[PDB]
């Protein structure tokens, strides 16, 4: 009926143990299932019946649990390994599946702190009649990052987006981008656009800024 | 040897309908339950619909019911899921699974999915603006549907190269950024819903 999954992300490196857990609100009647499943692709059946491995599954994942506590194990990750897993119920009836809301497994990698770089809306989309001030966070390590707006020393909320790359396939970091959106009107109104980015890698925030 | 192959998905405005199909191979299709399991953006796996083996019983997850069909024809191996009245909180990618095999209470196999997108909004090719160790790019904005594609230099310039996911604005269209860190610099951008090829050469 709910299944809980903990932790949230697992940051590990390749060799080493990934142990992850689901807790069920009541006693399941049928032991649980598990799925990985990698960006842009179907969910895959790795265990079932909370220890018994699927067609093709390798060796090193493994499962347990009965009641309400079921995990999971990977014994030694393998590159291939780091996705996002979920837990999976479901009874006789009533007929309808839960889902764990995900464990993602990410590769661990040295502390990383991002470049930061502003952008000032483009004078030909200022023609357009819209303004967008883009904040780029580069190459950092690990993934949370706070980016934090403020035009004219006024804190900006609710009207940015961001966006994040996946691991690098490479260096394993991550870059964010942080997008502000403002009428054309509203741009011309204000002098001082700054992204103030805080991150682990940074003694203490940096902050990125330009005058219109 | 078992195959779920999905068909049915598109881009379509509120209100409107879309049936979804799942071919199975492979197996005694007949005997098994199937299942739409779907995932919005950003989202994990939510549960959607079944129906028994033999077709005649069915049920719905609450959000669906009354809107949503789920249907089986044995005689051709195929599952399907009509959608009515659909609401722009049902685009998802829609998955098609099978009770397993081994244990019913598990699903073994999956379709590769069928995105449904909802929107109210029309397709629009996007306005391509410069951004301008240094970096630099391309806001590709103001697009709809997915997807975008972007390359640099032609594909010659892919080192250092950050395209980051499409994000919905609230006006229901698309933007994207792709920059990258370093001579010209030209952002190869193309939308094949809008028929949309720009080649901007960022200054
Ligand atoms: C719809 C049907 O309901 C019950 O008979 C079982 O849960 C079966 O697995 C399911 O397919």
């Amino acid at each position: 009926g709910q299944l809980t999954q903990s932790p949230a992300t697992l940051s590990l490196s390749p060799g080493e143990r990934a142990t992850l857990s689901c807790r069920a609100s009541q006693s399941v009647t049928n032991y649980l299932a598990w799925y990985q499943q990698k960006p842009g692709q179907a969910p895959r059946l790795l265990i079932y019946g909370a220890s018994n491995r699927a067609t093709g599954i390798p060796a090193r994942f493994s499962g347990s649990g009965s009641g309400t506590d079921f995990t999971l194990t990977i014994s030694s990750l393998e590159p291939e390994d780091f996705a996002v897993y979920y837990c999976q119920q479901r009874d006789n009836w009533p007929p309808d599946a839960t889902f764990g809301q995900g464990t993602k497994v990410e590769i661990k990698r040295t502390v990383a702190a991002p470049s930061v770089f502003i952008f000032p809306p483009s004078d030909e989309q200022l023609k357009s009649g819209t303004a967008s001030v883009v904040c780029l966070l580069n190459n950092f390590y690990p993934r949370e990052a706070k980016v934090q707006w403020k035009v004219d020393n006024a804190l900006q909320s609710g009207n940015s987006q961001e966006s994040v790359t996946e691991q690098d396939s490479k260096d394993s970091t991550y870059s964010l981008s942080s997008t502000l959106t403002l009428s054309k009107a509203d741009y011309e109104k204000h002098k001082v656009y700054a992204c103030e980015v805080t991150h682990q890698g940074l003694r203490s925030p940096v902050t990125k800024s330009f005058n219109r | 040897l078992i195959n779920l192959v999905e068909s049915g998905g598109g881009v379509v405005q509120p209100g409107r309908s879309l049936r979804l199909s799942c071919a199975a191979s492979g197996f005694t299709f007949s005997r098994y339950g199937m299942h739409w399991v779907r995932q919005a953006p950003g989202k994990g796996l939510e549960w959607v619909a079944v129906v028994s083996s033999d077709g005649r019983t069915t049920y719905y997850a609450d959000s669906v019911k009354g809107r949503f069909t789920i249907s089986r024809d044995n005689s051709k191996n195929t599952l399907y899921l009509q959608m009515n009245s659909l609401r722009a909180e049902d685009t998802a990618v829609f998955y098609c699974a099978k009770e397993g095999g081994d244990n019913k209470f598990s699903f073994d196999y999956w379709g590769q999915g069928t995105l449904v997108t909802v929107s109210s909004a029309s397709t629009k090719g996007p306005s391509v603006f410069p951004l301008a160790t240094a970096a630099l790019g391309c806001l590709v904005k103001d697009y709809f549907p997915e997807p975008v594609t972007v390359s640099w230099n032609s594909g010659a310039l892919t080192s250092g190269v950050h395209t980051f996911p499409a994000v919905l604005q609230s006006s229901g269209l698309y933007s994207l950024s792709s920059v990258v860190t370093v001579q010209t610099y030209t952002c190869n951008v193309d939308h094949k819903p809008s028929n949309t090829k720009v080649d901007k050469t960022v200054e």
